[PDB]
C-alpha cells in the first residue's frame, strides 16, 4: 500500500492507545535420526559379494561414522533448546493471575501426554526397518519435552524471569507486566489503570491463535518441509536399488544363480560401483542438510534464552513490535514461540518545540516530549499520550535562549512558590 | 500365509525396489509371504574398563523372542535390571531410558531434575538480600590445521606414464 | 573437549585418506610401481585407470567433508568474534549470552586453535519473603514508585530496589503521583513522608 507521512518540522504524532498482539513463530530443531549400514545396500547379505566390497578401502566405515555423527548431534539440538532449567517448576493449584487466563498454554488435567490445548493441535496438524534402513528413537520423548516446556511456562508466568540469574524469585503476575512497561519506555501506571482492559485484550489474542492455526491450510509448513525432504531423499535412495547400472540385472541374487565366479565378479562390480556412488551422494546431502537445521536449532536456543527468559530490546526478533514476553510450545520436530508485543494505535498529531523559554533560560524535558494541542504546552511520554503541566520537577535547565532554534516562550510552573505563599 | 487377496492370471507380487513380498507356490497353488529374518545393529554399553569389565549388550529394535532380560522402545537389554527410582542420565540408551553402573548395571527412565514449586500469592514478593559473584568459563574453537594436498602426487606418485 | 575434538577429526579424516593408498579398488595390485613393469602397457592402462578413478574419487570425498567442516568452524568463529566484541569490549544485556547470571564483564584468554572466555556475572542469593502492593493511596491519590518495590515486613512499608534489599522510607521524592486510588486493584493505604 502507498503511504505518505505528513512530515513537517514542529509537528509530531503521539499514540493514545495500544493493542496487544500474539504472533506465533515456528522453528525446526531436529530431524529424523536415520542410520544406514553401508554393507547391506552394496552386498545385501552375500558372502561372495562382501569380499569384492572390501577391495574399496574403508568407504563403508566412513558412511557409517558420518551418519552416526549427525545422529548423536540431533540429541544435542533438543538439549540446547529445552534443557535450560535446573529445576522443574509447577503452577499453583489456584490460578488467580489478575485476569490473564493461561488455560490454553498450561498442561491439561485430562487424557495422558499432558500437553496444552494448543500443543494438541500442533501434534495433529503435521500428521521402518526393511533393507538396511533404521530409524533410531530420540533420547527425549515427547512426554518429557512437554515437561521442559511446562517447567519453563510454569515459571515464566509466575516469577518473572529471574531464572537467567539463578534462584527463582516469586512475584505476582499483576506486577510483572508493570516492570516490562518500564523496559519499553512506558510508565507502569498505564498497566494498573488499564489492567482489566489489558487482560481481556491479551486473552482474546491467545484465543485467535488456535483458530489461526487449525482453520488455515498450513501454518506449520516450516516443519513439514523437513519431513518432506528426509522421507523423499530416502525414497530416491531406496528406488535406486532397482537400477541395472550397466549389469545384466539389478537384483544380486539373480546374478549369482546363473553366472560362474570368474565372470560374475565383473557384473557385481558394476552394481558395487554404482550403488556405492548412489550412497555417498545422499550421505553428503544429509551432512549439508543437518548443518542447516544445526544453525536453526542454535537460533531457537537463542530465542529461548532471550525472548522467553527475559525481555529483549532487539528489534523484530521476539515479535513485530515492542517485546513483552514469550511462551514456548512444543512441536513434533521443533518449537513454537508466542511473542507478546504492543502496537501503538489511535494516534493524534500536535505541535512541538525543542525547548521552553522561561526566565531567560532554556528548559528541556527529562523523559518526555514538549507537546501542545494548540494553546497550552504539556509533557508526555513518547509512547503514550498523558499530558502534564510543565514543572521544574520534570524539566531541567541547561543553556540560554539564543543558541537553539525553535524555542517557544512559555511559563514553567514552580511548585515551591505557591506552597511558600 | 498371505491374507491379501490376489488374482489368478499371475503369481508374483512386490511393492517397491524389486522387493518380492509374496510368491505363489507352483505345486500347491498356494500364495505365501516373504519377510526376512530380522537383522539389526548391536550396541555394547560399558562403564569403563577401569571401573569394571562388565557390559550390557543392547540389540537394536528386536522383539527379543528371536535372539536380566528387558525390552525397551529402542530394543532389548541383556545385563541391566530395571529400577523404579529415576536418576540423571549417565549413558543414553534412547527413548527416554539411561543406564549406569552402581547392583551392577541399572536401567531407569531418567528424571528431568529436582522438582520444586515455591509459593506464589497475589500480594507477596521475594527480594534477594545479598549476592555471590561467580566466574564461568566458555570454550570456542576458532581454526583448524591448514593442510594442503596436491592432487597430482597423491594419485600418481612418481610415475610419468601414469 | 571442544578444542581437542577438532584436532582428532582433522587427524582422523587425514589418516583415513592415507590408508586409502593401499586398496586395490578392483585392480590387480595396490602398488602402482609393480603394475607398470609386470604388465604390458596395452593392458596396464585399463588396470591403472581403476586405481586412478578409485583414488581420485577417494580424494574428492575428504575435500567435501573438509569443506563442510570448515563451515562448522567459521560459524563457531563468528560467535567468538561476536562474544569478544559485545561482551569483552562492552557490557551485554542479552540473557544467557555470556554466562549464567547478570553480566558484569569477561576476559579473553588464548588457547590452542581456540579461545576461552571467563565470564564474570552477578548471581543474587539469600532471598527473603515479603508482602508487596502495587500503589499506595495517600490523600486520595495513587503513588506509584519511581523505581523499586513497595515492600512491607508486615507492619511498615518501604521502597527498595528490585535486585537487592535496601529499604527506604516512602517520600515524595521516591514516588510519583498519578490519578486517584479508585482504579488500581490492590492499592494499600499509607502515609507518604513530605521532606518539605
Ligand atoms: C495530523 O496533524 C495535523 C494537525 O492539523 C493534521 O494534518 C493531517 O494529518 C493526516 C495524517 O495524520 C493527513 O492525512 C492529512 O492530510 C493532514 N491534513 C488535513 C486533515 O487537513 C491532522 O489534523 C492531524 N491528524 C489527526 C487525526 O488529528
Ligand atoms: C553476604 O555474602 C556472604 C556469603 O558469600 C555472607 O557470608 C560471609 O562470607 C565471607 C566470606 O566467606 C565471610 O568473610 C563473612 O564472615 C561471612 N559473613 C557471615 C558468615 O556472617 C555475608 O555474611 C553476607 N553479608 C555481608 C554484609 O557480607
Ligand atoms: C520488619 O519487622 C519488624 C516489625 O515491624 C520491624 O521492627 C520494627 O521496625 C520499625 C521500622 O522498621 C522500627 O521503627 C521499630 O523500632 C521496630 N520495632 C517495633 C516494635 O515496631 C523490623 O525493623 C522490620 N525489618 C526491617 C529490615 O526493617
Ligand atoms: C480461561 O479460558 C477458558 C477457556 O474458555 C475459560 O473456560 C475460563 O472461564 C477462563 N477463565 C479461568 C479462570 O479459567
Ligand atoms: C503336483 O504333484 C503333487 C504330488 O502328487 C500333488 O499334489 C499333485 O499331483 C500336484 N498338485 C496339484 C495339482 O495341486
Ligand atoms: C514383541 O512381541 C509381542 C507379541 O508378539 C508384542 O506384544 C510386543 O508388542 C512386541 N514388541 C515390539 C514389536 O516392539
Ligand atoms: C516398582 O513400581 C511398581 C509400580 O510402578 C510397583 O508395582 C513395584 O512394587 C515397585 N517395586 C519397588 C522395589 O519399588
Ligand atoms: C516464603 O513463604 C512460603 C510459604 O510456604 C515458603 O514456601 C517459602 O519457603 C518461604 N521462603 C523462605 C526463605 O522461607
Ligand atoms: C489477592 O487475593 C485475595 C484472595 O485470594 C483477594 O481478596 C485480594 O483482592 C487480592 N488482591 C490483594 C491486593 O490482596
Amino acid at each position: 500500500a502507498e503511504n505518505s507521512v505528513a512530515y513537517s518540522n514542529n509537528s509530531i504524532a503521539i499514540p493514545t492507545n495500544f493493542t496487544i498482539s500474539v504472533t506465533t513463530e515456528i522453528l525446526p530443531v531436529s530431524m529424523t535420526k536415520t542410520s544406514v549400514d553401508c554393507t547391506m545396500y552394496i552386498c545385501g547379505d552375500s558372502t561372495e559379494c562382501s569380499n569384492l566390497l572390501l577391495q574399496y578401502g574403508s568407504f563403508c566405515t566412513q558412511l557409517n561414522r558420518a551418519l552416526t555423527g549427525i545422529a548423536v548431534e540431533q540429541d544435542k539440538n533438543t538439549q540446547e533448546v529445552f534443557a535450560q532449567v535446573k529445576q522443574i517448576y509447577k503452577t499453583p493449584p489456584i490460578k488467580d493471575f489478575g485476569g490473564f487466563n493461561f488455560s490454553q498454554i498450561l498442561p491439561d488435567p485430562s487424557k495422558p501426554s499432558k500437553r496444552s490445548f494448543i500443543e494438541d493441535l500442533l501434534f495433529n496438524k503435521v500428521t521402518q526397518k526393511f533393507n538396511g534402513l533404521t530409524v533410531l528413537p530420540p533420547l527425549l520423548t515427547d512426554e518429557m519435552i512437554a515437561q521442559y516446556t511446562s517447567a519453563l511456562l510454569a515459571g515464566t508466568i509466575t516469577s518473572g524471569w529471574t531464572f537467567g540469574a539463578g534462584a527463582a524469585l516469586q512475584i505476582p503476575f499483576a506486577m510483572q507486566m508493570a516492570y516490562r512497561f518500564n523496559g519499553i519506555g512506558v510508565t507502569q501506571n498505564v498497566l494498573y489503570e488499564n489492567q482489566k482492559l489489558i487482560a481481556n485484550q491479551f486473552n482474546s489474542a491467545i484465543g485467535k491463535i488456535q483458530d489461526s492455526l487449525s482453520s488455515t491450510a498450513s501454518a506449520l509448513g516450516k516443519l513439514q518441509d523437513v519431513v518432506n525432504q528426509n522421507a523423499q531423499a530416502l525414497n530416491t535412495l531406496v528406488k535406486q536399488l532397482s537400477s541395472n547400472f550397466g549389469a545384466i540385472s539389478s537384483v544380486l541374487n539373480d546374478i549369482l544363480s546363473r553366472l560362474d565366479p570368474p565372470e560374475a565378479e565383473v557384473q557385481i562390480d558394476r552394481l558395487i560401483t554404482g550403488r556405492l556412488q548412489s550412497l555417498q551422494t545422499y550421505v553428503t546431502q544429509q551432512l549439508i542438510r543437518a548443518a542447516e537445521i544445526r544453525a536453526s536449532a542454535n537460533l531457537a536456543a537463542t530465542k529461548m534464552s532471550e525472548c522467553v527468559l527475559g525481555q529483549s530490546k532487539r528489534v523484530d526478533f521476539c515479535g513485530k513490535g515492542y517485546h513483552l514476553m514469550s511462551f514456548p510450545q512444543s512441536a513434533p520436530h521443533g518449537v513454537v514461540f508466542l511473542h507478546v508485543t504492543y502496537v501503538p494505535a489511535q494516534e493524534k498529531n500536535f505541535t512541538t518545540a525543542p525547548a521552553i523559554c522561561h526566565d531567560g533560560k532554556a528548559h528541556f524535558p527529562r523523559e518526555g516530549v514538549f507537546v501542545s494541542n494548540g494553546t497550552h504546552w504539556f509533557v508526555t511520554q513518547r509512547n503514550f499520550y498523558e499530558p502534564q503541566i510543565i514543572t521544574t520537577d520534570n524539566t531541567f535547565v541547561s543553556g540560554n535562549c539564543d543558541v537553539v532554534i525553535g524555542i517557544v516562550n512559555n511559563t514553567v510552573y514552580d511548585p515551591l512558590q505557591p506552597e511558600l505563599d | 500365509e498371505s491374507n491379501k487377496k490376489f488374482l489368478p492370471f499371475q503369481q508374483f507380487g512386490r511393492d517397491i525396489a524389486d522387493t518380492t513380498d509374496a510368491v505363489r507356490d507352483p505345486q500347491t497353488l498356494e500364495i505365501l509371504d516373504i519377510t526376512p529374518c530380522s537383522f539389526g545393529g548391536v550396541s555394547v554399553i560399558t562403564p569403563g574398563t577401569n571401573t569394571s569389565n562388565q557390559v550390557a549388550v543392547l540389540y537394536q529394535d528386536v522383539n527379543c523372542t528371536e535372539v536380566n532380560v528387558f525390552q525397551t522402545r529402542a530394543g532389548c537389554l541383556i545385563g541391566a535390571e530395571h529400577v523404579n527410582n529415576s536418576y540423571e542420565c549417565d549413558i543414553p540408551i534412547g527413548a527416554g531410558i539411561c543406564a549406569s553402573y552402581q547392583q551392577s548395571i541399572i536401567a531407569y527412565t531418567m528424571s528431568l531434575g529436582a522438582e520444586n514449586s515455591v509459593a506464589y500469592s497475589n500480594n507477596s514478593i521475594a527480594i534477594p538480600t545479598n549476592f555471590t559473584i561467580s566466574v564461568t568459563t566458555e570454550i570456542l574453537p576458532v581454526s583448524m590445521t591448514k593442510t594442503s594436498v596436491d592432487c597430482t602426487m597423491y594419485i600418481c606418485g612418481d610415475s610419468t606414464e601414469c
